[PDB]
């Protein structure tokens, strides 16, 4: 398996499963699972009632010195009944290393801002609350950031649909850029691609 | 002339054979000024006068539950009992079977494929009964 | 204390953005998607979808093209259980419909019947 | 005017139609002999509550709940809707 | 059924921040009417602040009246501080859209739509 | 082979023309309806068809990997020729 | 009905109306209204022009791709009239001038151009034809233009005998030339009575005239709701605006009063309801800005 397949990092491996362990253990109050990816990345799935004591541990930890918070995202999954999916990407300058923060929320739920651990929070979970609608209690200046300003509902979320409810044009009646119910000339075509085979027999559910 | 739609312009509850509720969906809609049928007699009531108490298509099933409860338990085959009360009612009317013999209207391959408005208007029906009278 | 006791009925109709023609107007359809007979493979009836009702789809005037005016028409929603895409369903207020997921019922398979002595299920060729 | 069509909705496992099956296993047949120019439209169904629709002329439909009636309840709510024809 | 409020603990409290959130509103349309020279009257924007308000008044959920009261602070901090435009604080008067068929008979008459 | 509608309008080689009562038409007014006058259904009936002594031929459409994926066609049918698929060239056994 | 003319969509830009609408004089002031209501249903708008391609861009937004058809013509060209309304089912007819010109004059204006238009769209098969008079057409009218509009309507009713005519009394609006040139004459009172009415109910009445069936034959006369005397009509438009060319024919239309004909139907007889000028002279005069209302009778 040398030429076309990814080389496995075992190395790699070993040292994040013992780091997980090590991050469960210090903190068994909010660490729900952990799971280490087979091309070696490091999730640390927590309760959502400890975002903020979670993520200064990381930073401020001396075994761990997460001091960048690369990215912070979210993602719904309108099949769970905490259906958003809130996944902080944190990378250790002095370890070398990324690490991965996940935790949930529904519509109703606020999650605690993590501007007083990152504040390169300050933008992305207000795109959250822009392109999701996740509330992030104390937070800043919390506000849409991406969409218009007249903008009903959050796009990103899949039960959104992919062109809006309204669209602009200009009219020169009331000499102004208006908003109407959206209308296409050509519909975007809905293209049902999924093989009825089986890919991966490794991912495979139980049945019922 | 009255244009509607078809069954796979509408959704619409038709019950088979065996009892069994079943409801379709809208595929397409119908073409040009063409609408659905009871939307059709609904706006017929409204102009004559003498409107009827459905607005959609939830209110016609709920209607319809009124008249008979088994055409909106879609995919459900409800039994029917009651065998020997029509067995006796049938018996009051001493009704000659006639002589002529039992002749399906329906003999060879010939005679199937065109039998509704929808197949009379196939072509490729046409090409069928064509393919199989010579 | 720090949490509150809300026994009312979940619903976030009026947080979603969408217009109310496009909550009270359309039926949702909760359903297993049915096998492909073109095909013999059954990964695509594995998850519940929640799809609605198709509305006009006419002719563009300059091309022909499919024009549309139904926002809803290509959102299809994927559900692990029925009852988490009943809950998805009543949350929006969407009415819906539910079909039963309907599974092939197992068969009696038998290889040595199609060679039997005296029933009629022998193979008149092979 | 007058009555044009009767229509008995009821279950065929649940008990409190029990008494309306027992109005059909031994009382329709006479009453259908009695009236045979009438449609009466006996309906059964999976777990409906007992009922008799009386559609009168011009569209008014009456309706009596017979949940929970024995057979001889059923006679006279349905001999009132006979003699009422309202 | 314990869930984690936002701001109010029962009721009371969320009308409370609407009862405000509406007096910030009828307290600013007069300035909205003005720098954003719309010509509509104020007593037009102040109906139109009252339908809006009244469009939401089946909500009986703590948490999702306080998200519509903090969505209406957005809206109320995008009107003050001028970061909408004319356009965007006239899309709440749907003006060039022709009005619906609201009876069974002229939408039967107009297309397919229920 | 272009053909013309009594309109005069110009019929495609798919075979569209509009109706004379068809509002449409006035996008040509002052203007042209651009068609192709090169109809592929013309230009490889005259083709001729290719004798050759095998049983199975491939085709290719000439060029090698210029022209379509190769297929075999058989010619044991001698009422019918064998068309290919892709290229529209048609072969005939010559036995 | 031709399955291409067949309404479909929701009524929106990319909609079908089946409103294959020729607009002769669509690059003026009501054209400008007309085709913006016309295009936003989804209709196929032809619009002849006979300017300047630019002066022609602002209808070019107006509508969905291929829904305005711009073509040439000329008013002394029957050709070009049949060449435009051949494939149309309604010819609307908005061609005018304040002023005559050294190539045309009333006459050639609002009796030979609109009698050419709606022969020409009946020996075309056009169903509807729509012609715009005004409220004051007279013969014995003291001006030319009221003179020579009275002669053209009366034509176009003799060769187009469903024609649906139109009488507005004093169109106002952003682009009009009658609250702008209130505002920008800085000519007296008289005892001329007016009542002007708003250019989006015209433009709704001649689109609802369209979409009438009974409206054919019709004659309309679209009037404000609010008679005003013509002398405190200028004081609320010199309130409006702030303040404390021309021809001797406009004099004489200016102190011509508005009549009342009310054997002649409204804006209200087509659905709608007239805007009053209060509402709307803030939007038209905010433009001449570097307010009590006015006495109605
Ligand atoms: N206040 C008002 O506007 C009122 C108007 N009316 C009537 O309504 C009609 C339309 O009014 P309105 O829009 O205001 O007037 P405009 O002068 O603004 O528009 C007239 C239109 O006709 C065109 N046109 C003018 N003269 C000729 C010609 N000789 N040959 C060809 N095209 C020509 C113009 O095009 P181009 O730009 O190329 O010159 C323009 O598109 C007129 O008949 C007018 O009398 C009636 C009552 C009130
Ligand atoms: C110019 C345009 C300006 C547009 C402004 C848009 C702002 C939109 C803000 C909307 C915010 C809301 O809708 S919060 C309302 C939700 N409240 C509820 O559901 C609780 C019910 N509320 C009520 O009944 C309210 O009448 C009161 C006043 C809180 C109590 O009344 P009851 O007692 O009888
Ligand atoms: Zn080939």
């Amino acid at each position: 398996t040398r030429p076309t397949v990814r080389p496995r990092n075992d190395v790699a491996h070993k040292q994040l499963s013992a780091f997980g362990e090590y991050v469960a253990e210090i903190l068994p109050k909010y660490v729900q699972q952990v799971q280490v990816s087979c091309f070696s990345e490091l999730e640390i799935c927590i309760h959502p009632d400890g975002v903020i004591p979670v993520l200064t541990f990381l930073r401020d930890h001396s075994n761990a010195q997460f001091k960048s918070l690369a990215d912070l995202t979210a993602v719904d999954i309108p099949t769970r009944q905490n259906r958003f999916e809130i996944v902080y990407n944190l990378l250790s300058l002095r370890f070398n290393s990324r690490i991965r923060v996940k935790t949930y929320t529904d519509e109703l739920t606020p999650v605690e801002s993590s501007v007083s651990v990152y504040k390169a929070a300050n933008w992305y979970e207000r795109e959250i609350w822009d392109m999701f609608g996740v509330f992030f209690a104390n937070h800043p200046d919390l506000r849409r950031i991406l969409t218009d300003y007249g903008f009903e509902g959050h796009p990103f979320r899949k039960d959104f649909p992919l062109s809006g409810y309204v669209e602009l044009r200009y009219d020169d009646e009331v000499k102004r850029v208006v908003a109407e119910p959206v209308e296409l000339a050509q519909e975007f075509r809905k293209f049902d691609l999924n093989s009825p085979w089986e890919a991966f027999p490794a991912y495979r559910q139980p049945p019922e | 002339i009255l244009p509607g739609a078809a069954y796979t312009e509408k959704s619409a509850t038709y019950v088979n054979t065996e009892g069994r509720a079943q409801q379709t969906k809208v595929a397409v809609m119908p073409p040009g000024l063409a609408r659905e049928d009871w939307k059709i007699i609904r706006a017929l009531s409204e102009i004559a006068g003498m409107t009827l108490p459905y607005d959609t298509l939830d209110q016609v099933r709920n209607r319809l539950e009124e008249v008979s409860p088994n055409l909106v338990r879609y995919d459900d085959v409800e039994g029917a009992n009651y065998f020997q009360q029509a067995s006796e009612l049938s018996k009051l009317v001493n009704q000659q079977l006639l002589a002529d013999p039992l002749v399906p209207p329906q003999l060879t391959i010939k005679d199937f494929y065109m039998t509704d408005s929808i197949s009379r208007a196939s072509q490729t029906m046409a090409k069928c009964v064509k393919a199989v009278t010579e | 204390t720090q949490l509150i006791t809300v026994d009312e009925k979940l619903d976030i109709t009026t947080l979603t953005g969408v217009p109310e023609e496009h909550i009270k107007t359309r039926k949702a359809r909760i359903f297993v998607p049915a096998r492909n007979n073109m095909q013999s493979g059954v990964n695509n009836t594995k998850k519940w979808k929640m799809e609605f009702d198709t509305r006009e789809r006419w002719e563009n005037p300059l091309m022909g093209w499919a024009s549309t005016a139904d926002p809803l028409s290509n959102l299809v929603l994927t559900f692990s259980t029925k009852e988490d895409a009943i809950a998805f369903a009543e949350k929006n207020g969407w009415s819906y419909d539910v079909e039963e997921r309907k599974v092939p019922k197992p068969k009696s398979k038998s290889y040595g019947a199609n060679f039997s002595w005296n029933k009629r299920t022998r193979v008149s060729t092979k | 005017l007058g009555l044009r069509e009767i229509r008995i909705h009821l279950c065929q496992r649940s008990p409190g139609s029990q008494g309306v099956r027992d109005f059909i296993e031994k009382r329709y047949v006479e009453l259908k002999k009695a009236n045979p120019d009438l449609p009466i439209l006996i309906r059964e169904c999976s777990d409906v509550q007992p009922k008799l629709w009386a559609r009168y002329a011009f569209g008014q439909e009456k309706n009596v709940s017979l949940n929970n009636f024995s057979a001889d309840q059923v006679t006279r709510a349905l001999e009132n809707v006979l003699s009422s024809k309202a | 059924t314990s869930v984690k409020p936002i701001f109010s603990r029962d009721m009371n409290e969320a009308k409370r921040r609407v009862r405000e959130l509406y007096r910030a509103w009828y307290r600013e349309v007069p300035n909205t009417v003005h720098l954003f020279q719309l010509d509509i009257s104020v007593k037009q924007g102040r109906d139109k602040v009252r339908e809006m308000f009244k469009k939401n008044a089946h909500v009986t959920d703590p948490r999702v009246v306080d998200l519509l009261v903090i969505k209406g602070k957005m809206e109320l901090e995008e009107t003050i501080n001028v970061w909408k435009q004319r356009t965007h604080v006239m899309r709440f008067f749907h003006e060039t859209e022709a009005p619906r068929p609201k009876d069974f008979l002229s939408k039967f008459y107009v297309g397919h739509d229920p | 082979g272009v053909r013309t509608s009594p309109t005069g309008e110009k019929v495609t080689h798919t075979g569209q023309v509009y109706d004379d009562e068809d509002y449409r038409r006035v996008r040509f007014v002052g203007r042209q309806k651009e068609v192709n006058e090169n109809f592929a259904i013309d230009l490889i009936a005259e083709q001729p068809v290719s004798q050759v002594g095998s049983r199975v031929i491939s085709c290719d459409g000439g060029g090698g990997a210029l022209g379509h994926p190769r297929v075999y066609i058989n010619l044991d049918k001698e009422t019918k020729t064998g068309t290919c698929g892709y290229c529209g060239l048609q072969f005939r056994q010559q036995h | 009905l031709h399955h291409a003319v067949i309404p479909h969509g929701k009524g929106g830009r990319s909609s079908v109306s089946g409103i294959v609408a020729t607009v002769f004089g669509a690059t003026g002031f009501l054209g400008r209204y007309l085709v913006n209501h016309l295009g936003r249903m989804g209709s196929q708008v032809i619009v002849p022009y006979r300017c300047e391609p630019y002066d022609t861009m602002h209808l070019r937004p107006m509508g969905d791709l291929g829904q305005i058809i711009f073509m040439d013509w000329n008013g002394r060209d029957k050709d070009s009239i049949r060449r435009a309304v051949e494939h149309s089912n309604v010819v609307i007819n908005l061609v005018g001038r304040e002023w005559e010109t050294k190539n045309f004059d009333f006459e050639d204006v609002f009796v030979k151009i609109p009698q050419a238009i709606a022969q020409v769209s009946k020996e075309a098969g056009v169903e509807k034809f729509i012609h715009i008079s005004h409220l004051n057409a007279d013969i014995k009218s003291s001006s030319k233009y009221l003179r020579n509009k009275a002669v053209g309507e009366k034509e176009v009713r003799e060769t187009f005998p469903e024609a649906t005519i139109i009488k507005p009394a004093d169109i106002f609006g952003r682009e009009d030339r009658f609250l702008n040139y209130f505002a920008n004459i800085r000519s007296l009172g008289k005892k001329t009575v007016k009542q002007p009415v708003y250019i989006v109910d015209v433009t709704k009445g001649i689109i609802n005239a369209i979409k009438d069936p009974d409206a054919r034959g019709k004659t309309f006369a679209f009037v404000g709701p609010n008679r005003y005397l013509l002398f405190d009509l200028v004081q609320y438009v010199f309130a409006v605006a702030h303040r404390p060319w021309t021809t001797r024919d406009k004099v004489e239309r200016i102190h011509t009063t508005d009549r009342t004909l009310p054997h002649l139907p409204g804006l209200e007889d087509l659905g709608v309801q007239a805007t009053p000028l209060e509402l709307k002279a803030i939007e038209v005069l905010r433009r001449h800005r570097t307010v009590q209302p006015a006495k109605t009778v």
